[PDB]
C-alpha cells in the first residue's frame, strides 16, 4: 500500500494536529533517552 | 608431558575432519530417515558446543597455542559430526555410522588419559563434562547399531521411511525435519522464497500430516471422553481434554519456564561485566550471547508447540460438536444462532485460552524470580520499587474491563445505524425520485453523533492504558532511585546496580501486561466450556 | 495500532542512536546487519499478507456450512447423507487448519530470525564496548547504556 | 496436464515406493569422479591435502614422543635427523609422501616405529595416487558435451501424401560427427480400456517408421522428415482432428537411438508431442537448396510452416471416404 | 523338480566331462584384480611388501658379503655408504624401490654388483607398479553394482484380451539410468519327442514378443506388461489349464537384453517361470496413477492380483470354441 492512502488519512486530520502529534512523539522519545543519558553521569 | 597429551587430543579431531571432507564435498558438489536418539544426539551436540565455548574461554585465560588448540579442533569436529549426521539422515549408510563411532571411541580414550594425568596431580569440571557427553553419544551409537544392521546379522530390517510425512505431496513438514530446524524453522526458507514470486494458494499449499487432522484429534479426544464417561459434565469434559492433550502442553510449559529463567539471568551477567571493568569479561560477553540466543529459541519453540496444541484442540472439539449436531432432536432459530456462536466465538475463546495456558503457569515464577533478584541488587529499596510495577497489573485489568463495557454500548448504537442505512441503499430510486434523501441523511447523522459520543470514553480508556504502559517504567526508577540513595542509606550506587535494575524493570514490565489478558481469557474460556458442555449434553 | 507502530519505530531508532553514541565504531558495524533486515522484510510481507487472506477464506464457507446443516437437518437425516456431509466438514476444517498453521509457522520464522539478528547486534556491541570503552576510552558510564 | 517424458529428453515419471534395501553399498568414488571439472579438481586437492596433513601430524607427534624433538646434543640420534618444529615435520611429510626425497632430514635405523609409519605412508600414498589417476583418466573420456545435440522440430504436422494421411516430423544433426545405424522407435501412449473391463493408465504401442522394404533404422546427414502413413491397422487411425487440440491426452514419443563415431557409445534422444502441440493440415518449407556447387541447408526455416488447402476429416472417416472415393 | 535357469538369473545346468585340456595357461592377474575391493587391496599391499622385503634381504646380504657391513674405518668404501644393520638396509631398499631417494646412504661406483642389483630392482619395481596401476583402473570401471537390478514379477498370469488368450508379465526399471534398445527373447523349454521317434531332453523354441508392426525390442520407462497372444501357430497353444499346476514340467524363460547408458556395455536378465509358478485367470492391479502433476507408480501393487470372471479352458479347445463362436 502506497504512502498516498496514509497521506489522505492524515491530511483529513489537518495541519493542526499532524505536527502536534509528530513533534510530541519525538520529544517524548528524546526525554526517555535523555533521562538514562543523565543517569549514566549520575552513576559515577 | 602436558603438551604431549594436548597433541594426543588434537589428533582425532583432525582424523574426523579429514575423513569428512571427501564425503561432504561429494554431497555438496526426498525421504527423511530418523534413527533412535536423533533428538538426544542433537541435544548432546549443542551441550558439546557450550562446553567447547567454555574450553576456549579457559584457553584464553591461560595464555601457548598447543595448550588451547584442542577446543578449537573439537569445535570443528562437532560441526562436522553434525554435517555427517545430516548426510546420514538424508541418505542412510551402515558405514558412515561406523566412521563416527571410531572417532567417538578415540576421543573418549584421549579424554580418559587427560583425566588420569590430572588426578595424579577449573579444567577438571570441563574435562569431566566432555567425558560424560562423549560417553552418552557412544551409547547412542551403540543403540543405533543394536537397532540397525551395521554389524548385526545379514539384513537390517529397515524402517521403510515413514510415508506419514513423506508420501504424496505434502508441504507443511514440521514433524519430519532436523531437530535444529524444528527450532529455527529453516524449512520455511524454501516456502517463503517461492512465495515471493508465485502467489500462494491451496494448490500451492500442502496437506496436513497424519499427526494432526480432524480424524486424529477427534480420535484422541473421543478415546479420552470414552475412558472418562465409562467411569461415570463440565469437569468430566475438562479432565478429558486435559488427559487427551497431555504431553505437548506441559512440554511447551517447561520450555517456557526454562526460557524465563535464562531471561532473568541475562541482566545479572550484564551487572557482572559492568562491575569488572569499573574495578573475566569477554567470557561473560560470549555467555550473554549464548544465553540470549538459547532463551529466545526456547521461548519461540514454546509458543509454537502451544499454538499447535490449540489448533489440534479446535479441530477436535469442532468436529465433535458437529458429530453431536447429527443426533440432536428437532424440538431444541435461537438454538441455531447459539450453535453458530458456539463455533464462531466460544471455540475461538477456548483455543486462544489454550494458547495462553502455559503463560499462566510461567508468569508467577517470572515475577517471583524478578522480585527476589532485584531485592539482592538494590536491597530494601528494591522492594518498594517491586511494589509499584506489580501494582500496575491489577489496575490494567480494571481498565480493560471498562473498555469491554464501553465496547458493548458502542456496538449497540452501531447496529442501529446499519439498519437505518439498509433502507436508504435499497429504496434508491424511490428515495431520489422525490429527493427526500437529505431528510434521511439528517437522521443518519443524528445516530452518528451518539456513536461518536461513546467512542470518546473508549478512547479515553485506551489513552489511560497507553499512558500507564510507559509511565510505570519511569515511575519505578524514579521512586526507587530517589528512595534508595537520598532516602535510606546513602549507599554508593555503582552503574551496574542502576543499569541491572533498569534491565530487570523492562524484563518485568513485558510479562505484566499479559497476566491481565490471561485472566480475562481464562474466565471467558471457563464460561464457554460450561456452555459447550450444556450444549453437547442435551 | 498507529500509536503502537509510532512508539515502536521511535523506540527502535532511539535505541540504535544510543548504542551508536556509546560506542562509535559499533555504529559502523550495525548498518550491515540492519540492511539484512531489509531483505527479511520484503520476503515476509509478500507472504504474510497472502496467507492472511487465505485464512479469512477458509473461515467463511466453514461457518456457513454449519448453518446449512442446522436448518435442513430433517432432510439430511432423512436422506441418510450424514457420512458425506461429515466428510465435507472434515475437509473444510483441514483447509482451515492448514492456513491457520502456516500463518503461525511464518510468524515464528520472522520472529526467530529477527531475534537472532537482535542477539548478533548485542554480541558485537558488548565485544566493542569491553575493549574500546575500557582499554582506550576508560569511561564506565557508557557501557551501561549500551548493554541495557 | 501431465506429460510422459519432457522435451529435453529427461523422464517425467517419478517413482514411488522403491524397496531401496539393496542401495546400501559404498559406490563412493565413481560418483565423485563424475562431477564437474572444477568440483572434481577441488575434491582431488582436498583428498591429497587431507592425507598430507594427517601424516605430517602423526610424524610431528612421533618425533615429539621419542624425545628427538627436544633439542639436545648427544645421548641420542633423532629417528628423523634434523627435525626441529612442526614446519620441518610437514616438510618431511611432503618430502616422503609425494616421493621427492630431499634427504636433508634423514630417517634413521634406530627406531622401527618410524619404519612402520613410513611403510604405511608409502602404500597409502601409492593407492590414493593410483585411484586419483585412474579416475581422472576415466573422466577425460567424457564426450557427453558433444552428445545430445540432436534436435527435433517443436511441433509435428500431418499432411496428405499419395492419397493417404501421413505424419511429418523433422530430425537432424548439429555437428560434423555422424551417428551410426540410428534407429527410430516411434511409440504412442494413452489411457486405454480393454473390452474385458480392464483399464490401463498408460499404454505404449509401436507405430512403425515407414522406410524401404524393411528396416527400423535411418540415415542422418541432412534434416530428414520421418515419413509414416497411418492406415486402418495403425493404432492412431481412430482419432479426430477437432478433438485433439484441447481435450484429448495423447503423447507421441520418438526414441532415436544410435552409436556415435569417435567414442563408440550408443546414445539416444527421446522426445514427446502432446495433443495440444500437434496441429493439422500444413507443410514444412523446403530446407535444402541447390547452392553454388553444394547443398545449402537453412535452419531458420526449420520450424517454419505454410498453409496447404487439404481436406480436414478423421482418419476413420477418411478411410471410409476412400472406400467411397 | 529340476529348474533350467534360476530366478536370480544364474544358470542351473552343471556341465560334466569338459575336455579341460586348453585351460592350462597363466591368466593369473586379471582374476585377482576382479576380486572385492578389500581383498584386492590386501593382495596389492601383499605384492608390494613381498618385493620390498625380497630386495631388502638381498641388499643386506650383499653388504654383508662385500665386508662393508663389518664396521671398519679405512681400507675400503662401502658399496652403499653409511649402512650398518638390517634396519638401514630395509630403509635403503624402500628408498630406492619406491623412488624417494633420500641419499643419506649412497651407492658408490666401486662395486658393479650393486649397480646390477639396482638396475634389476628398478625395472621390476616399474613393471609391478605399472600392472598394479592398470589393474586398479580397470577395476574402477566396475559398474556391476548398478546393473542386474531389473525385476520381473514372481509369477506371470494369463488373461483374455481382444477375444484371445494372452500372456501378461511385468518388467521394470529400478534406477534413473535407462537401458538402450532392450530386446526380449522369450523362449520355452520342454522334453519333446518327434514323430520320427527322436526324444530330446529339452527343446528351446522362440515364443514371440507381440509389439507393433515388427520389432524384437521394447522401451522401458515404467513397468510395462509384456503382451503376447498365443495362437494356433504358437508352441504353447496345446496345453491345458488343470494339468499345469502340479504334474507338467514347462519352463518359460525370458531374456531381456540391453545396453546401459553410462558404461555402454550390453547386459541382460534371464528369468524362468515353472509350471507350478504360473497361474490362471487373473488380472494385475493398475500401477500408474495420475498424481498431482505427474504419473505415480506404486510398487506395492506390483505383484498384486485380482480375480477376474474369465472362462477356464484349454487353448486348443478355446480355439475350437472360437471356430464355433
Ligand atoms: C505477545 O506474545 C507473548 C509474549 C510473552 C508471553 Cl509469556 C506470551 C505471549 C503470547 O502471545 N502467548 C502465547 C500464545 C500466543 C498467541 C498468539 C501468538 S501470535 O504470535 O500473535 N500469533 C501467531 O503466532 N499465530 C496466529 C495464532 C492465531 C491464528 C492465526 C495465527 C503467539 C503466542
Ligand atoms: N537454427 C537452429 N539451429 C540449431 N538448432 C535449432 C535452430 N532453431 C531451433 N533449434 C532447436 O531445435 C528445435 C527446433 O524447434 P523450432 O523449429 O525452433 O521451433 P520453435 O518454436 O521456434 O522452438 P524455439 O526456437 O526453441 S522457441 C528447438 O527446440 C531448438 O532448440
Ligand atoms: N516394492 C518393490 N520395489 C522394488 N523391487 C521389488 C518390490 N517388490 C518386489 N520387488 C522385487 O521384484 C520381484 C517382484 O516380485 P513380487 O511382486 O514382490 O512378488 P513376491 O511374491 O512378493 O516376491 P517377494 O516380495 O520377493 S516374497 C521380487 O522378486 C522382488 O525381489
Amino acid at each position: 500500500i502506497p504512502w498516498r492512502a496514509c497521506t489522505k488519512y492524515l491530511s483529513s486530520a489537518g495541519i493542526l494536529l499532524l505536527s502536534l502529534l509528530v513533534f510530541s512523539q519525538l520529544l517524548k522519545h528524546m526525554v526517555l533517552v535523555a533521562i538514562d543519558y543523565w543517569l549514566a553521569k549520575w552513576t559515577d | 608431558n602436558g603438551c604431549f597429551v594436548d597433541a594426543l587430543n588434537v589428533v582425532p579431531h583432525v582424523f574426523l575432519l579429514f575423513i569428512t571432507f571427501p564425503i561432504l564435498f561429494i554431497g555438496w558438489g526426498s525421504t527423511w530417515l530418523h534413527f533412535p536418539g536423533h533428538n538426544l544426539r542433537w541435544i548432546l551436540t549443542f551441550i558439546l558446543l557450550f562446553v567447547l565455548v567454555c574450553e576456549i574461554a579457559e584457553g584464553i585465560l591461560s595464555d601457548h597455542l598447543h595448550l588451547y588448540m584442542p577446543a578449537g579442533m573439537a569445535f570443528m569436529a562437532a560441526i562436522t559430526s553434525v554435517v555427517y549426521y545430516h548426510n546420514i539422515e538424508t541418505s542412510n549408510f551402515p558405514k558412515l555410522l561406523i566412521a563416527l563411532l571410531i572417532y567417538w571411541t578415540l576421543a573418549f580414550i584421549t579424554k580418559t588419559i587427560k583425566f588420569v594425568k590430572f588426578y595424579d596431580h577449573l579444567r577438571f569440571c570441563l574435562t569431566g563434562l566432555l567425558v560424560i557427553l562423549y560417553g552418552m553419544l557412544l551409547l547412542v551409537e551403540v543403540n543405533v547399531i543394536r537397532v540397525r544392521r551395521y554389524i548385526f546379522f545379514k539384513t537390517p530390517r529397515e524402517v521403510k521411511p515413514p510415508e506419514d510425512l513423506q508420501d504424496l505431496g505434502v508441504r507443511f513438514l514440521q514433524p519430519f525435519v532436523n531437530l535444529l530446524s524444528k527450532g529455527t524453522y529453516w524449512w520455511m526458507n524454501a516456502f517463503i522464497k517461492t512465495a515471493h514470486k508465485k502467489p500462494i494458494d491451496l494448490r500451492a499449499i500442502g496437506k496436513l500430516p497424519i499427526a494432526m487432522r480432524a480424524l486424529t484429534n477427534y480420535q484422541r479426544l473421543c478415546v479420552a471422553f470414552d475412558a472418562q464417561a465409562r467411569k461415570d459434565g463440565a469437569r468430566a469434559i475438562w479432565r478429558a481434554l486435559c488427559h487427551a492433550f497431555g504431553r505437548r502442553l506441559i512440554l511447551s510449559s517447561t520450555f517456557r519456564i526454562l526460557a524465563d529463567l535464562l531471561g532473568f539471568a541475562g541482566p545479572l551477567c550484564i551487572f557482572g561485566i559492568v562491575d569488572h571493568l569499573g574495578k573475566n569479561a569477554y567470557v561473560l560477553a560470549v555467555l550473554l550471547f549464548l544465553a540470549l540466543l538459547l532463551q529466545r529459541t526456547f521461548l519461540q519453540a514454546s509458543y509454537y508447540v502451544a499454538i499447535e496444541t490449540g489448533i489440534n484442540l479446535r479441530g477436535a472439539i469442532q468436529t465433535k460438536i458437529y458429530n453431536k449436531i447429527m443426533h440432536l432432536s428437532t424440538s431444541n432459530e435461537m438454538t441455531a444462532g447459539q450453535i453458530c456462536n458456539l463455533v464462531a466465538i466460544d471455540t475461538n475463546q477456548l483455543m486462544w485460552f489454550f494458547f495462553l495456558c502455559p503463560n499462566l503457569w510461567a508468569m508467577p515464577v517470572q515475577i517471583i524470580v524478578g522480585v527476589i533478584l532485584l531485592y539482592y541488587i538494590l536491597g530494601v529499596s528494591a522492594l518498594i520499587g517491586a511494589a509499584v510495577i506489580i501494582l500496575l497489573a491489577p489496575v490494567q485489568y480494571f481498565v480493560a474491563t471498562k473498555l469491554s463495557q464501553a465496547q458493548r454500548s458502542t456496538l449497540e448504537h452501531s447496529n442501529e445505524r446499519l439498519k437505518q442505512t439498509n433502507e436508504m441503499l435499497r429504496g434508491m430510486k424511490l428515495l431520489k425520485l422525490y429527493a427526500w434523501e437529505s431528510i434521511f441523511c439528517s437522521r443518519v447523522e443524528v445516530t452518528r453523533r451518539k456513536e461518536m459520543t461513546s467512542l470518546r470514553a473508549f478512547a479515553v480508556y485506551t489513552s489511560i492504558s497507553i499512558f500507564m504502559n510507559t509511565a510505570i517504567p519511569i515511575a519505578a526508577v524514579l521512586i526507587t532511585f530517589v528512595g534508595h540513595v537520598s532516602f535510606f542509606k546513602e549507599s554508593d550506587l555503582s552503574p551496574s546496580v542502576a543499569f541491572a535494575s533498569l534491565s530487570l524493570f523492562h524484563i518485568l514490565v513485558t510479562p505484566l501486561f499479559l497476566l491481565s489478558s490471561v485472566v480475562r481469557s481464562t474466565v471467558k474460556a471457563l464460561v464457554s466450556v460450561q456452555k459447550l458442555s450444556e450444549f453437547l449434553s442435551s | 495500532t498507529l500509536e503502537c507502530l509510532s512508539r515502536s519505530t521511535l523506540l527502535c531508532v532511539s535505541a540504535l542512536t544510543v548504542i551508536s553514541y556509546v560506542t562509535p565504531v559499533f555504529l559502523v558495524a550495525l548498518l550491515p546487519l540492519a540492511v539484512v533486515c531489509y531483505f527479511i522484510q520484503k520476503y515476509f510481507r509478500v507472504a504474510s499478507r497472502d496467507l492472511q487472506q487465505l485464512d479469512d477464506t477458509t473461515q467463511l464457507p466453514l461457518l456457513s456450512h454449519f448453518a446449512e446443516t442446522v436448518e435442513g437437518l430433517t432432510t439430511i437425516r432423512a436422506f441418510r447423507y450424514e457420512a458425506r456431509f461429515q466428510q465435507k466438514l472434515l475437509e473444510y476444517t483441514d483447509s482451515n487448519n492448514i492456513a491457520s498453521l502456516f500463518l503461525t509457522a511464518a510468524n515464528r520464522w520472522l520472529e526467530v530470525r529477527m531475534e537472532y539478528i537482535g542477539a548478533c547486534v548485542v554480541l558485537i556491541a558488548a565485544a566493542t564496548s569491553i575493549s574500546n570503552s575500557l582499554h582506550r576510552e576508560l569511561s564506565a558510564g557508557l557501557v551501561g547504556l549500551g548493554l541495557t | 496436464r501431465a506429460r510422459f517424458v519432457s522435451k529435453k529428453g529427461n523422464c517425467n515419471v517419478a517413482h514411488k515406493n522403491i524397496r531401496e534395501q539393496g542401495r546400501f553399498l559404498q559406490d563412493v568414488f565413481t560418483t565423485l569422479v563424475d562431477l564437474k571439472w572444477p568440483h572434481t579438481l577441488l575434491i582431488f586437492t582436498m583428498s591429497f591435502l587431507c592425507s598430507w596433513l594427517l601424516f605430517a601430524m602423526v610424524w610431528w607427534l612421533i618425533a615429539f614422543a621419542h624425545g628427538d624433538l627436544a633439542p639436545g646434543e648427544g645421548t641420542n640420534v633423532p629417528c628423523v635427523t634434523s627435525i626441529h618444529s612442526f614446519s620441518s615435520a610437514f616438510l618431511f611429510s611432503i618430502e616422503v609422501q609425494v616421493t621427492i626425497g630431499f634427504g636433508g632430514r634423514m630417517v634413521t635405523e634406530e627406531c622401527p616405529l618410524a619404519i612402520l609409519i613410513l611403510i604405511v605412508q608409502n602404500i597409502v600414498g601409492l593407492m590414493i595416487n593410483a585411484i586419483m589417476l585412474g579416475c581422472i583418466f576415466m573422466k577425460t573420456a567424457q564426450a557427453h558435451r558433444r552428445a545430445e545435440t540432436l534436435i527435433f522440430s517443436k511441433h509435428a504436422v500431418i499432411t496428405l501424401r499419395h492419397g493417404r494421411l501421413c505424419f511429418m516430423l523433422r530430425v537432424g544433426d548439429l555437428r560434423k560427427s555422424m551417428i551410426i545405424s540410428a534407429t527410430i522407435h516411434m511409440q504412442v501412449v494413452r489411457k486405454t480400456t480393454s473390452p474385458e473391463g480392464e483399464v490401463v493408465p498408460l499404454h505404449q504401442v509401436d507405430i512403425p517408421m515407414e522406410n524401404g522394404v524393411g528396416g527400423n533404422g535411418i540415415f542422418l546427414v541432412a534434416p530428414l522428415i520421418i515419413y509414416h502413413v497411418i492406415d486402418s491397422n495403425s493404432p492412431l487411425y481412430d482419432l479426430a482432428p477437432s478433438d485433439l487440440h484441447h481435450h484429448q491426452d495423447l503423447e507421441i514419443i520418438v526414441i532415436l537411438e544410435g552409436v556415435v563415431e569417435t567414442t563408440g557409445i550408443t546414445t539416444q534422444a527421446r522426445t514427446s508431442y502432446l495433443a495440444d502441440e500437434i496441429l493439422w493440415g500444413q507443410r514444412f518449407v523446403p530446407i535444402v537448396a541447390e547452392e553454388d556447387g553444394r547443398y545449402s541447408v537453412d535452419y531458420s526455416k526449420f520450424g517454419n510452416t505454410i498453409k496447404v488447402p487439404t481436406p480436414l476429416c478423421t482418419a476413420r472417416q477418411l478411410d471410409e471416404d476412400r472406400s467411397l472415393l
